[PDB]
């Protein structure tokens, strides 16, 4: 019915919008853990430091696409509910 | 018209006001906003005196057919007299029946039988459809907030991602579900769609 | 007799004030149905003409009660509309709970919730799960069970039978919601514990590589594909496993209390 | 069943109605106008339609103003 | 003493003898009859008043204390 | 005339809903709200005196069509008609500026009152939204920019609120933010 | 009937709801319950709602027995009374049905006090007497119960350093752990029963 | 609506207005006044606009009273 | 306190009852019904058992109104 | 009565809930409990409802003398009237002058031997009393901030550093002030300020 | 006495409580003291219902000398005498809000001095005070959070959260410069003129 | 203008009313006014007309203070 | 101020209980309820006590209501 498919596509998009800049900012987690454990050095604001470059400038990116999501997936609720 | 008259219409117009509240579909229009108001988290704004002004006004177009019609429609014996007030009514019961859920009249009904013994009447026909426009309010509620919750949860998720696991998102998500509701729309998809169901 | 028509409706507005003793309680519980969604001029009239529907005897003759103290009796009713306010609930709570245990695996709850909250003020996904369950159970009819267990209340229990909760159930309610909700949100909790311990251990090989933040990045993903594999087998627990039913009137509560 | 307001209605409304009339029908005769015995009968049926009236309109502004309070808030 | 003071000191409406009168009822008569219906009349229309308020006060002690 | 007073008084009696819809009022009273949340202030300044200055500046750009319908004499068969719809003409010439054709619909043209009042406050609540969303901006930014030095100092478990919510309130005594929104919003309508 | 018999009436009700907060068990029991969802770590689970539910059920039961013997007390028509003073020692009579019950455990040595106070017993001086002891009695039932989950708590972080693996942050590991060991023992049961099984 | 609603207070407004007139000018012929025929007439004319504007102004405040109750609370 | 308070409150439930009760034995009987002076008096005890219990009932009420702002703030 | 007595009677009735939380005790009452509460750290424990139903109480017993000794003053040309009320007050006016700042009065008696006015004494009184409340919380703090160091030397003492301490430190909060029976002391206590 | 003159009587001590909120410096005294109790990181103590009273009674002295002016005085029959007379009695107060509000918010007011205009503009002058003072009240504690937060990152200890030790310390801190009487003094001095 | 409009209001309207009043208990102290039918005749309608002034402006002036209370209290 | 409130309310109430007694004393005496002339100066007594109190009232009880908006 009309409620459980509209329920299962608000999780869907959450995975969707979120997924690329929660990835990004792993990896770039990651990276700097190796580095670290190549050289004696031992700083904490290191990471920091790279991953916020890295998740604002992907959704800076991205910012465009989004509200293609959103303004089509709001119409198509709104018939739903009032059609 | 007679003395009699004037104490049943004075009399009716002293109640008037809860009928419009009970059996009327201003009751389906005060839910709608006020869950619109919920979703985007402003309950101070706008006033109940708002939004309560908009909803009786679009009301009106809907019922004034059923009230033109009564009172142009407004005797030997008993039988002809309170037979002649009822067909009026009957203007009225089309309306109710046509928008109560079926299965509340037949149980409301049954109710009644059951303590009197052991074509719904005004009585039992008038709490079906209160609950019936409240569940469908309920469910037009809940599209319109299907939409906001992924700006939450994203917003939410993005945060503990850089590691600000102290700030609230309340603050940030704001101003991103206002941005939507302008970029739709909004208030005039729904007051739209609403009417369309009953014109 | 010529006054006879006009007692008759001062009898119909006292037996219509006992039922908003037993139906508010009511009204308050349900989330569709509390003062946040409905209120104002509706709300007082809506009420009462549900109170009047399931009402069990004669409406146009004397009420019975009308020798017996008010005090000691209306404090009764609204203990026995509170009772079934629970019990109504309760799939919802379900719902609603399972939502707090995730916020909290997944995300952050304040390591010393000295803000206290965290998230938002009643965590998204547990308001979320908590409409998205009570609008399944009305397209299902479940609001005609509603009303039905109200009437054979009154006609399994009725006022001057001094009706009264059963001890001996109430003492067990709490697990019960609790075991419930327990067991649903189990399949997402394990994955997040295993996935802890992966990382976990490779700071051993790794070791300042941060443990903690590259899986508090990551969990909120495995969190929400784990929960969309499951979100269609969820709902039928809502429907018929969790929903109360009329016949469960008669070991929840007995007369003469 | 309420219903009921309907038949009791509509007995109350047409009763009244006769006895205005025949109050009124009473004064057009030219000796129910000038015949002791004849005025005196009609002093009796202009007292009734009077009180009779009067009852019902202050026992139904009561029961209504019953009901107002119960439902207001 | 002055008068007979006993238990009727101690109760707001004496519902055991309205409910003796609204038994009683299955046209006026007037004056000796229509003066005790007053009592009667009056006497209801009070008590109903009151009921209608008792409980909406205990059930909103009922939501106060849930609200905390 | 009898019923032109019962006309009258039932106007005055009614006249409190009217300002809450029709009139610009409904605009003027969610803006300082807005403004009150974005700086994060939640008891103070009371309601009570928002509500009261939203209304007098609301009044100034009212009072040119009360005192012409005043002035008019618009009221005490056919010709009557005629004579009290051309007194309304002051307030309809005000409200299609605002509504959009499209939904008076539910240039030379003569719409109903009765439409052009739902019409119009839903379009001025749209513009609400639109002021409110900008305002957030400006202080958005703050929030986020004292958070992120903590966390390069470790201060993790520190809540910033502490600290920001005095920044906050130096930036906006420092536009005069209540001058320049009350300035424009008068130019928004001479 | 009897004017002041009526406004009495109407006062009661409208101070019910402050009265079940302090003259009543209530206190005990719905305090009791949020010290131990608060040593669970998860927060709002139970919701609050459920808490202040069976708190409030659970407590008519002790209570609704002792408020219908005061209303019953009054009801007897053999009474007659022939002075002012003994009309008050009658309506005294009444009350003892419930001091005998506050009196049970208030503290002596603070309504002593309170007595004294008081110029310059008596239910004025039993219900803050009362309220404190209440009070108190919770912060000492519930010390015991934090024992099991702060034992939990060193178990599984002095396991984590055996396993060698630092800066794991031991929580996200003993939350679960705490819940599944309460709820699969049924604790809350064995909690309402110890409650009701005091005063019952 | 509106323009439906213009019409019935117009007509109502200049029904009245013209009755008001039409008893006063019967105050002023004196074949009216002194005429015992004339005067019975005159009597009814009164009152039936005294009925008339008394129950339009109960009804009407009514109407307004039944307004503020879903909008004011 | 209580002790005060459990006196206040029976000195008043028995005046009223005396009071209330001397009113109607004034008005039932016939030779104080019908005297001049008799009803002058009558008219002085009814006005001041109306006051007498109005005051009681406000000043009740503000007691269980200062209570519900400090307490329930 | 008199017409103009009852005026002010009923006035005076009307504005108790404001007297009460500005000018008596209670201010200093309400607050102490309030900060107990937070020193050990409880969020919802006990509710407002109790506290503040004890703030209430225990300030019955306190003021309880003063109404009473001046209800029998009452029952018992222009410049005898006014000088006969006067001293109705001076029961009540004592009390005030005992606790707020002597030079506070001067202060505002400026703004407006002299015997003191009562309003220079109500703001004086106030803000007088929240000192002495803010004052009596910080003591209550000190025996609990020992305890919360004290735990964090053992933990990293055990080298537990993201063992964060709280659990363990909040039953012995308990522990700690019901071994001190302090409920009963600061009840006892804070009465004796005024007997 | 007269039946419009009294309307009008009658009619101003409906509005009082609107007046007394937007058009005296009642606005002054409520902010500051609210802003005070959050500057403190109390929540819920003192109630609102003793700071909205303290400085009710504090905004009284500076108020009293204004309406005894009026009161002292009759605030005599022709149109343009009367208003005159009429309009020079308001003219002891206009004198009040022009002192206290900027010449640049009047003058675009007064083209759409008036009352009228005088009443928004002095609203907004007093508010902006308000906040004016508040920021200052912030800077004497956060430099005490900030501290507290440096030490025990020297400690060791990453994540013992400040307020269960910090708390006390702003207490002291307040107490010891009697706050309470520095501002309550220095906010009628600057109306009193004293 | 919308300043003053209150004080013209004001100030005109007191004027015309003090001095009907005024114009009224003269005409009931005249031999010649208290004892004419063509006088009383006149009086009937004169006080009446005072009557329904005062009650009129009374009126309307609460409304108004009737619609600030409302939009501000709530 | 205090000093002058109780000078404010003494002026009030001794005023008030005077005039009460000077018209019971009106009624009493034989010469004054039995003259027309008499009577017509009772009629406007009996009124003005009725305005002045009346409005007593009502400035008192607005005066109230300011101040407890004012702190809720």
């Amino acid at each position: 019915d009309d409620l459980v498919f509209a329920g299962n596509k608000a999780l869907y998009l959450v995975l969707i919008l979120s997924g690329w800049p929660t990835i990004v900012a792993t990896i770039i987690g990651l990276l700097v853990g190796l580095f670290q454990t190549v050289t004696q050095l031992q700083e904490q604001t290191l990471p920091f430091g790279i991953k916020l470059l890295g998740v604002c400038l992907c959704l800076f990116l991205l910012s465009g696409w989004y509200g293609e999501v959103l303004l089509s997936y709001g119409r198509q609720v709104i018939f739903l509910a009032l059609a | 018209g007679n003395d009699i008259s004037l104490i049943a219409l004075l009399a009716f117009s002293t109640l008037l006001p809860f009928i419009i509240a009970s059996g009327t579909c201003f009751v389906k229009f005060s839910i709608v906003f006020v869950m619109v108001r919920n979703a985007l988290g402003l309950q101070q704004i706008p006033s109940n005196m708002t939004l309560n002004g908009v909803a009786l006004l679009l009301s009106m177009f809907v019922m004034w057919p059923i009230m033109h019609d009564a009172y142009v429609y407004f005797f030997n014996d008993i039988s002809s007299l309170s037979k002649h007030v009822d067909e009026g009514l009957d203007g009225y019961r089309d309306y109710l029946i046509k928008y109560s859920d079926r299965e509340l009249v037949q149980f409301f009904e049954n109710a009644q039988l059951k303590r009197q013994y052991g074509k719904p009447s005004i009585f039992a026909l008038l709490p079906a459809y209160a609950l019936s426009e409240i569940k469908s309010a309920f469910k037009i509620g809940f599209y319109l907030y299907l939409p906001f919750v992924v700006v939450d949860l994203v917003v939410s998720s993005v945060l503990l991602a850089l590691g600000m696991m102290m700030m609230s998102p309340v603050t940030i998500s704001t101003p991103i579900k206002l941005v939507l509701f302008v970029a739709l729309d909004g208030w005039t998809l729904l007051s739209k769609g609403l009417i369309l169901q009953y014109m | 007799m010529f006054y006879a028509l006009y007692f008759e409706i001062h009898h119909l507005v006292a037996s219509a004030a006992l039922g908003f003793a037993r139906v508010a309680p009511i009204f308050f519980f349900l989330p569709f149905l509390n003062s946040g969604v409905l209120s104002g001029a509706p709300r007082n009239a809506i009420i009462i003409l549900v109170a009047l529907g399931v009402w069990p005897h004669a409406l146009n003759e004397a009420p019975p009660f009308l020798s017996v103290a008010m005090i000691p009796l209306v404090l009764q009713e609204a203990a026995v509309g509170v009772m079934l306010g629970c019990l109504l609930s309760w799939p919802f709570w379900v719902m609603h709970a399972l939502g707090c245990i995730i916020d909290n695996q997944r995300g952050a709850t304040l390591s010393s919730s000295i803000d206290p909250a965290n998230g938002i003020d009643t965590s998204e996904m547990a308001n979320f799960l908590n409409m998205f369950a009570a609008v399944v159970y009305l397209q299902n009819g479940g609001l005609v069970t509603m009303v039905d267990v109200l009437n054979k209340s009154y006609q399994l229990c009725d006022p001057m039978n001094e009706c009264t909760p059963s001890l001996p159930p109430l003492l067990t309610f709490i697990n019960q919601v609790a075991q419930n909700a327990l067991v649903l949100a189990s399949p997402v909790v394990l994955v997040l514990l295993l996935s802890e311990v992966f990382l976990g251990l490779l700071s051993r090989f790794a070791p300042q590589m941060n443990a903690f933040a590259i899986s508090l990045t990551v969990k909120s993903g495995i969190a929400v594909l784990i929960m969309l594999l499951y979100f269609s087998p969820v709902l039928p627990d809502n429907v018929l496993r969790l929903s109360f039913q009329a016949t469960g009137l008669s070991s929840w509560f007995y007369e003469r209390g | 069943l309420d219903d009921r307001l309907l038949q009791a209605f509509s007995g109350s409304a047409i009763a009244t109605a006769v006895d205005k009339q025949t109050i009124t029908n009473r004064i057009e005769d030219p000796n129910l106008v000038t015949d002791p015995k004849e005025l005196a009968i009609s002093q009796e049926m202009i007292s009734d339609y009077n009180l009779y009236v009067s009852m019902v309109s202050t026992l139904t502004r009561k029961g209504v103003g019953a009901v107002e309070t119960l439902l207001r808030s």
